[PDB]
């Protein structure tokens, strides 16, 4: 089965959001397709659910006059309506859907989530650098670098080592956010006698204001 | 509103063990399903109406009870499963998930490596510098990191940022920043990152030199 | 009620009716239920059709065994007789096959509400039934509908060879002494269908009675039990018992005034017989002699036959008003109770449908009174032109 | 079908029968409903009982009286009558009048469905619904349910006098002629009572065929309209018109197969018939003369009266057994048909209802032939009896 909610999705305080969920796979007329509410607080909510073949809905009584739920049989989809949004709607939201006609399988799927923030300030633009050892450093069988993204919003950012051909020996750490600024760093674990005898990279894009930038992280 | 009390809210174990957790409810249920979201991901079933296990999945997880009060019990934990395990109740329409229940793997005592980066050439240019001290593979979670200029204490202005638990080998890591401007990095020569951890009685240190390079 | 059959029918009737009586009050309301203490009768009734051993029931039928069986000895000593047999048990047996079919009526009644509510779960949120339990439901209601079959096939026959016996024995008794009624008019036409058509036009409406007492005594505890999920009547507000006495109002007062505007139609119908019988027998020498057509006559006859018999048509539209006006208001009283209760949320759909259907099966077993009118025409004219023909 | 009544019995019938079947088919199928285009005939029913003045009935009102018109007037100058009147048009308005009444009930029908979807809506949100809609639709059902009754007591006075009618015709043709069948015996019963039987229990007949008809014809658009909902039946699967073709199968043979299992019944009742006369007959004999009583020859009369009288109850349980499982399968085959529906949740309650009733009225109109036995036992006898009393 697949599911594929949209993109990422950054809103102004007030105005009301459209969201949706294409499945392909199954037809949406044997199913149920609710939605699921996770604020950074890891708790997981209930918004509402809706049976396409005929076309009811039930909500979570607080959430009543908020959000509405709508369906449409015709391309397999659902969308969610979000209207008058505060500074407590910084969430996740997963479609999913419940087998209720036809049970064999995994009766219970989950998409993937959209992030969606709200709040004033405007986009930036990242600046990449890259970050070398200290001399005299390589009398060791393993040498460690790193790649340090500063000041950008807002979510999210993809970072990647010599376009993927590098996923041994790599940890990177979660962002953080400081003044309406966010930063991220990542590093890579290599054999000393690879470097510099082979070229190394680190691939960052942004596809919010369309960034991308690569740096080589070139041996003092 | 059926109120789910879930707990114990933290759990720890080592592989070949067994372990056991707790959905309670508040009233008769009937309908329940156990969940288990990794980190950074979507959640997944085990279980549905509480034991009728769903496709494909390792046949150590099992649970069962009924009427206000079950359990999940997992054969023999390995490496393999840090997450984070839900509930929902079903019998009503609205619908209320549970609490989640943070699950760890122990493991022996590990030291961590500590690296440090000098402010790069091109961030000169920028305007401001930034001095960055990484620590890599080390168990258990509790560390704390030391910043020191010419051997003088500085404390604020620090950023960090734990990772989630390893999936493979079961350690950590942690990033530390220290971003200062060009006129007070430009006024002093040594720099040092400092750590202590229940691995060892004695600080690890790591120093360089602003005018050797 | 004859001499050759039912050994006195002066004694008899009343000993029966007092015995009745007093075997009654010993159990309904006296306390019987207390040989239900010496035994283990647990006292609850399953659904399906299993429910007709437990105990609960299989005390209740040793205990008719035992009341009839006291009574019938006492006259088998007292008066013999030669048809007795059938004269006495066979009236026991017909009573107690339709009490047995009106509680197969009140299973099905208990019945319908488990299969609603489910239809109604299965239509609010479909994950929760799965078609088996539809199934099974079907399953049970077949269950039972099999007994109700038997159970009629074999009363029906029964029944109709009791009448015949009726038959043969007041024909004997009649043609023993053909010499001294040898000379009355129209010997043969009286002994030859009379004797038939009193006796089981007799058995049918009695048979009716009973039944018509048996449902209502049958479905009242019900309404009693289950008038506490309905506390308000629709406008009169709150009345301790709002249901039962609605119901009781309703179907009492609708046959009482319905039977009291058409009291005067006996009599019509009964004048247009005589009038018919006198053109006939003066019809009758018209057709040996040679002086009696009298066309004059004749058209006088005619005109009397005429005349009369047009106000019968015309006082009849008064008792067709009334019938159809209460059997359609019929229709939407008995859901007309539930208004407010509906509307507050209170009841769910299946102790709508079990209420409605307990409206539905009194009224339909009361339909006698509008098609036992035969009560009213012709048995009364059997009985007395065969009491008449008997000095 | 006398010569009295109905001017002429012969080429009468055939000419009725085809124009009937040239009308129908024009209007049917010939789009006879070009009319409707002639007219601004919106086409769109109201559910009130502001529906019986439409343009849509209002034609159709107005064609009926052209039709009968025309035929009337062929044989108003063909060959004369007396009774023409009466026979031609009376026999017309009886038939338009059930007409009439099979559209009551589709339009009650037709109002079945909102009723119960408000109710689903209340009971599953207390939050929507107030009393005052409930009284609006309880207002609607009895604004319909006051006309119906008007017609149906106007109905019965015109059938019953009509019936009259007829009696009186073929008493003065067989009193015109008198003196030649004087002679035949027993006349008088046959002058007195054959005529008003004969006439009642063919009118009875008549109209209860009628009305069977109508009411196929009148429902089976209704279910292809509403056909469109329940796809799959449960066990045989998908089949294009899965409604229709069951409810006809299901009525059509359930009374065919009920009436083939009984086929025997009619012979058995003609012997007695004649067992019964002939003992009637050697009993008038020894009425009035020597003794002609001869135990012997009475005990012989009445055994072979008896022992061809059991035969009938016998031969009668075999009808029983069917006649009953069908009825009572018939409570739950209606509903037995929309359990995969209502689990797909394409149905709701008050779609589920229009059919349930469909099926009920259905078979409640098609209960006639349990009760049509008069038709094959005494009708015939009469039909012999009183054309043999004509030389």
């Amino acid at each position: 089965l697949k599911l594929l909610d949209s993109g990422a999705e950054l809103v102004k305080p007030g105005a009301s959001v459209k969201l949706s969920c294409t499945a392909s796979g199954f037809n949406i007329k044997d199913t149920y397709m609710y939605w699921v509410k996770q604020r950074p607080d890891q708790g997981l909510e209930w918004i509402g659910r809706i049976d396409p073949a005929n076309g009811n809905s039930k909500y979570d009584p607080k959430f009543q006059g908020k959000a509405t739920i709508t369906a449409d049989t015709s391309s397999n989809t659902a969308y969610l309506q979000v209207s008058s949004l505060t500074s407590e709607d910084t969430a996740v939201y997963y479609c999913a859907r419940w087998l209720v006609r036809g049970r064999r399988g995994t009766m219970d799927y989950w998409g993937q989530g959209t992030s969606v923030t709200v709040s004033s300030a405007k986009t930036t633009a990242p600046s990449v650098y890259p970050l070398a050892p200290v001399c005299g450093d390589t009398t060791g069988s393993s040498v460690t670098l790193g790649c340090l993204v500063k000041g950008y919003f807002p979510e999210p950012v993809t970072l990647t080592w010599n376009s993927g051909s590098l996923s041994s020996g790599v940890h990177t750490f979660p962002a953080v956010l400081q003044s309406d600024l966010y930063t991220l760093s990542s590093s890579v674990t290599v054999t000393s006698s690879t470097w510099p005898s082979q070229s190394i990279t680190c691939n960052v894009a942004h596809p919010a204001s369309s960034t991308k930038v690569d740096k080589k992280i070139e041996p003092r | 509103d059926i109120v789910m009390t879930q707990s114990p809210a933290i759990l720890s174990a080592s592989p070949g063990e067994k372990v056991t957790m707790t959905c309670r409810a508040s009233s008769s249920v009937s309908y329940m399903h156990w969940y288990q979201q990794k980190p950074g991901s979507s959640p997944k079933p085990w279980i549905y109406a509480t034991s009728n296990l769903a496709s494909g999945v390792p046949a150590r997880f099992s649970g069962s009870g009924s009427g206000t009060s079950y359990s999940l019990t997992i054969s023999r934990v390995e490496a393999e499963d840090a997450a984070t395990y839900y509930c929902q109740q079903w019998s009503s329409n609205p619908r209320t998930f549970g609490g989640g229940t943070k699950l760890e793997i122990k493991r022996a005592d590990a030291a961590p490596t500590v690296s440090i980066f000098p402010p790069s050439s091109e961030q000169l240019t920028s305007g401001g510098a930034s001095v960055v001290c990484f620590l890599n593979n080390f168990y258990p979670k509790d560390i704390n990191v030391k910043w020191k200029i010419d051997g003088s204490e500085r404390q604020n202005g620090v950023l960090n940022s734990w990772t989630d638990q390893d999936s493979k080998d079961s350690t950590y890591s942690m990033s530390s920043t220290l971003t200062l401007t060009k006129d007070e990095y430009e006024r002093h020569n040594s720099y040092t990152c400092e750590a202590t951890h229940k691995t060892s009685t004695s600080p690890i240190v790591k120093s360089f030199n602003r005018n050797e390079c | 009620m004859f001499k050759s059959f039912f050994p006195k029918p002066g004694t008899f009737f009343l000993s029966a009716f007092v015995w009745a009586l007093i075997a009654v009050i010993f159990w309904q309301a006296g306390g019987g239920d207390w040989v239900a203490r010496i035994t283990g009768a647990s006292g609850q009734i399953p659904i399906s059709a299993a429910r007709f051993w437990s105990l609960d029931f299989l005390i209740f039928y040793a205990y008719y065994i035992v009341c009839v069986g006291l009574f019938a000895l006492f006259w088998f000593i007292y008066s013999p007789h030669r048809w007795q047999y059938w004269s006495i048990l066979g009236t026991a047996l017909i009573i107690f096959v339709t009490w047995f079919l009106v509680e197969v009526g009140v299973a099905v009644n208990a019945w319908y509400a488990p299969f609603y509510d489910l239809i109604q779960t299965a239509l609010s949120s479909p994950h929760k039934v799965t078609i088996e339990q539809f199934y099974r439901e079907v399953g049970v209601f077949l269950g039972i509908a099999l007994i109700a079959v038997v159970i009629s096939v074999l009363n029906n026959f029964f029944v109709s060879h009791y009448v015949f016996r009726w038959r043969t024995a007041m024909n004997e008794y009649y043609m023993a002494n053909w010499q001294q009624l040898r000379h009355i008019e129209g010997a043969a036409q009286r002994v030859q269908e009379d004797t038939m058509r009193f006796a089981s036009t007799l058995e049918n409406m009695g048979v009716s009675f009973i039944n018509a007492i048996m449902t209502l005594i049958a479905f009242l505890p019900v309404l009693v039990t289950l008038s506490a999920h309905v506390p308000e009547l629709p406008i009169i507000g709150h009345i301790p018992y709002g249901l039962v006495i609605a119901a009781i109002v309703w179907s009492l007062m609708g046959t009482g005034l319905l039977a009291v505007v058409g009291i005067k139609l006996p009599g019509l119908e009964f004048k247009n017989q005589r009038v018919e019988a006198a053109y006939r027998k003066e019809l009758v020498y018209g057709e040996d002699d040679a002086t009696r057509a009298t066309p004059p006559t004749v058209r006088e006859l005619f005109s009397a036959v005429r005349k009369n018999y047009f106000r019968l048509y015309f006082h009849y539209m008064y008792f067709n008003i009334a019938r159809i006006l209460y059997l359609q208001v019929d229709n939407v009283f008995g859901l007309f109770l539930l208004f407010p209760s509906i509307v507050a949320g209170t009841i769910t759909l299946g102790l709508m449908t079990q209420i409605t259907n307990v409206f539905g099966q009194v009224r339909g077993a009361f339909q006698y009174l509008i098609n036992s009118w035969t009560t009213l025409v012709e048995l009364m004219s059997i009985y007395k032109r065969l009491r008449s023909f008997e000095h």
